[PDB]
């Protein structure tokens, strides 16, 4: 059950759900397996906040084990499109897609919690059918692999060759290791 | 006490395209003056006042129709707005303040004030304050309002002049934009969203003319007007719209036409002015898009003539001046003849 | 759950769902497997917006893997019927049915995000029963194939022969490749 | 999640679901397989609209792959019973039961979109049990078949013999074909 | 600016003005917020300009005041933010010269004082010539 909170305003007392109250403060929660429906919801929140104030910065809290690539690209493309800088904070973990979205945040505004765990791997897919169809889908996933690696190299700042080697197999990076790799910029240890 | 037909002829001189509305006001105003003219009241029957309700779009000539009648038959004229009186605090003093304003024009003559014609507008806004309507109906139904005698430092209750509002003609003008949809629902098909519905919102609003003419008391109550207030407004006059072509005619056809006013100003200066038909469409088109009706015509013409008016007195050798559609756009300069 | 949002108006503060709030701005979300139920919901949204303002454009956001042809065809006919232009934007991906609706958008208003993937294929179906019945259903699906290819050629601008050859098997098109093919017009890289 | 739409009038502002907002405009949505529960809901809408105004026409948008015959007859008998003329518009498709309701609409007020597919077939049924019971049920379905053919012939205008031969097996029809057959009166292509 | 130009009678009525009063005033002259360039001219071009006023004030004490061309641009920028029009200029000048005016009478050997753009920002102190 989602709890309800009261917000004091000039008009009077107002009741909001815990998630909507934080949305009012430009906070979007990315939680669980990435998919088309949850991604479209996040896209709607980014566009809504852009209109309210295109100057202020938006925040994205990523705690997810990854998911569909196509759904993630909808979020990634939306972040780069809108004028507001999107700050990404990793809570708990950030897998292949969560990590791609984490590093896709605005340069200097990417954060990670101290005990967080980041993991990056290459795309995984499968197709059953004729050899001709296999060649088509096989070429498509390879293109996505190259495209994802090219974008990660840009945000992380590492060379494309290095990304291919590291993403060939699952690689787990802690919060300090991620800072060196370039996935995140700083760690939020304590409130200052 | 000219006949209604004669009154319509006078209105036709200054107002064009609202012939149907002129007929309703001509007969209605004629009856009001006939009752005042028939002060003898020989018959045992007591005559009752008839109040008109004008429903038309903005800048359609509702206000102009009010004072124009007073110009023909000399009577004091005052105008009020419902938004001014929606305060709902001490409404009694403002309703009597309106006649006080009217009394100023008539030299504070109670008899002359009673014969005066009062006008109001934007009645749609109050329809939904409900309380404001409770006070307004009393003024239309008839009420005696005390007013101070021609101002003064102070005066006692005895000297206060009391004018009966039962003999005053009240015209509660308004612009009911959303009422047309209510009439279509009642008269035409009750479909506005589906495939078979009529969503031809081309902005022409030609159908609105005959649609609003079918106004009945049922559609008004849906708009929020209480039935008691509607009963005090038996006469209803409806203005259709001011078309682009109609605006062109208003620029020159009226007696004190806008073009004539500017032309006269240039004539005394020593140079005549010529308005090409091409310039008229540009001015009319701008007003239609702006949605100002005839009101914007004055502003558009002044802006176009502002530059030349500044330099023409200083400049000389301009035998004649001409205007074209290009000048209205602002890219071109008014042609000068030497 | 969907996060509620507040809209300021002359009357006062009003509460709207995230999707309903965007619907007020003439934005319709086409998400997931196309089916009769969701299609009728999109159709109702279009008709409603047409009544409010037939002059203003409508924006359809497509992120779906395709689905039923009959359900998708009810959306296409609705778009062409209504007077306002229906702009189509592709987020994440637009498969066979999603691509047909995407290219069916108003000329010059079709857009695609840079990382979106547009896939087009021919109709697929099946039937079990007597040979006489199989002949009836086989002729029907083939007629549908020609109908879809005829319309796709009209919007894309390519010849019917080329569309038939290209759509004989699954064909994946990136956002730039889609521009040349004619499925879309421009790419919304960044807000200007 | 159906979206919520706000209707603004002089009296005030009201919030309705998209389906209920269109109901005020005498628009009923028939979607999915026909059944007793969905059919009962459609019947309630017809009676409610009849009470509000028995003169204004009622619109019925049909997109359904047929269903139970008994449930359909409730809708058909209700349409003929009520004074208001029930218009029928086919969106996407209209199978056996949907087509029967489509052609059952008021003469001159039956429409179909250009790409709609209309299919008509004879009833389908089965019974397991004793031979005596089989004869009872077999006679019943044949009586239903003849009754449906007679009604379809009346609305379509075709001869009873022609309807029997055509409905022996599935017969897919297009919007132009339906016009000449008599199932529909006109095709709605563009609002003009 | 660019908003008051679209003024109409309906908005004036909401403010409280009587509708009849508005109709009797057809001509409407709407002014616009002074620009940076306009404020710069007022600082020196008028005979009774703000700079000349302080120059006469300093001259009464035996010192001459000089204003750099760049300083006027900075003063105009600060004045525009205040939104008080021409009166904003006096606020900036009084603040920048508050310290020197307090100590200038007590100080000796001061024959000339110069102000530049850096002084307007407040990071620098008024330049003194000895
Ligand atoms: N037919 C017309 N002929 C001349 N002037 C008109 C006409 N219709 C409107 N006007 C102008 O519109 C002005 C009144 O506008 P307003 O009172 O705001 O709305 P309404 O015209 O509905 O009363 C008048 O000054 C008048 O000059």
């Amino acid at each position: 059950l989602v709890p309800m909170v009261i917000e004091q305003t000039s008009r009077g007392e107002r009741s909001f759900d815990i998630y909507s109250r934080l949305l009012k403060e430009r906070v979007i929660f990315l939680t669980g397996q990435v998919e088309d429906h949850m991604a479209n919801l996040i896209v709607a929140q980014m566009l809504f906040l852009e209109a309210e104030n295109p100057e202020k910065d938006i925040y994205l809290y990523i705690n997810s084990p990854g998911g569909v690539i196509t759904a993630g690209m909808s979020i990634y493309d939306t972040m780069q499109f809108i004028k507001p800088d999107v700050s990404t904070i990793c809570m708990g973990q950030a897998a292949s897609m969560g990590a791609f979205l984490l590093t896709a945040g605005a340069k200097g505004k990417r954060f990670c919690l101290p005990n967080s765990r980041v993991m990056i791997h290459q795309p995984l897919g499968g197709y059953q059918g004729q050899a001709t169809d296999i060649e088509i889908h096989a070429r498509e996933i390879l293109k996505v692999k190259g495209r994802m690696n090219e974008l990660m190299a840009l945000h992380t700042g590492q060379s494309l060759e290095q990304i291919e080697r590291d993403t060939e197999r699952d690689r787990f990076l802690s919060a300090p290791e991620a800072v060196e790799y370039g996935l995140v910029d700083s760690i939020l240890t304590h409130r200052n | 006490l000219p006949t209604p037909h004669e009154i319509r002829n006078h209105l036709d001189d200054y107002v064009i395209g609202q012939e149907q509305a002129k007929k309703v006001l001509a007969v209605a105003v004629y009856n009001h003056y006939k009752r005042l003219r028939n002060g003898d009241t020989s018959n045992g029957v007591e005559l009752g006042k008839s109040n008109i309700l004008l429903i038309g779009p903005t800048g359609s000539g509702k206000t102009l129709l009010a004072e124009t009648l007073a110009r023909l038959l000399d009577v004091p004229f005052t105008m009020a707005d419902a938004t001014t009186l929606t305060e709902a605090g001490y409404v009694g003093e403002d309703v009597e303040n309106i006649i006080q304003k009217l009394l100023q024009k008539c030299d504070y003559d109670v008899q002359k004030a009673q014969r005066g014609i009062v006008y109001i507008d934007e009645i749609d806004k109050i329809s939904r304050g409900e309380g404001v309507q409770q006070a307004l109906l009393k003024l239309i139904e008839g009420t005696v309002a005390a007013v101070p005698p021609q101002g003064g430092r102070k005066h006692p209750q005895q000297e206060f002049l009391q004018v009966d509002t039962s003999k005053i003609l009240f015209i509660c003008g308004g612009a009911f934009a959303g009422l047309d949809k209510v009439i279509s629902h009642r008269v035409e098909t009750g479909s506005g969203i589906g495939f078979g519905a009529t969503v031809k919102a081309k902005s022409d609003k030609a159908s609105e003319g005959e649609l609003l003419a079918q106004v009945e008391p049922e559609d008004l109550i849906k708009f929020g007007l209480i039935p008691e207030f509607i009963g005090r407004l038996p006469v209803v006059a409806t203005l259709n719209e001011l078309s682009e072509e109609a605006l062109i005619q208003i620029l020159k056809e009226p007696k004190n036409a806008l073009t004539k006013q500017y032309q006269a100003l240039f004539n005394l200066e020593g140079v005549d002015l010529e308005f090409r038909d091409e310039a008229l469409d540009a001015i009319a088109k701008k007003a239609m898009a702006r949605k100002t009706g005839a009101r914007g015509l004055r502003s558009i013409v002044e802006a176009a003539l502002l530059d030349t008016m500044y330099d023409l007195p200083s400049m000389e050798d301009v035998e004649k001046v001409v205007i074209d559609e290009s000048v209205i756009d602002g890219q071109s300069e008014p042609l000068l003849i030497y």
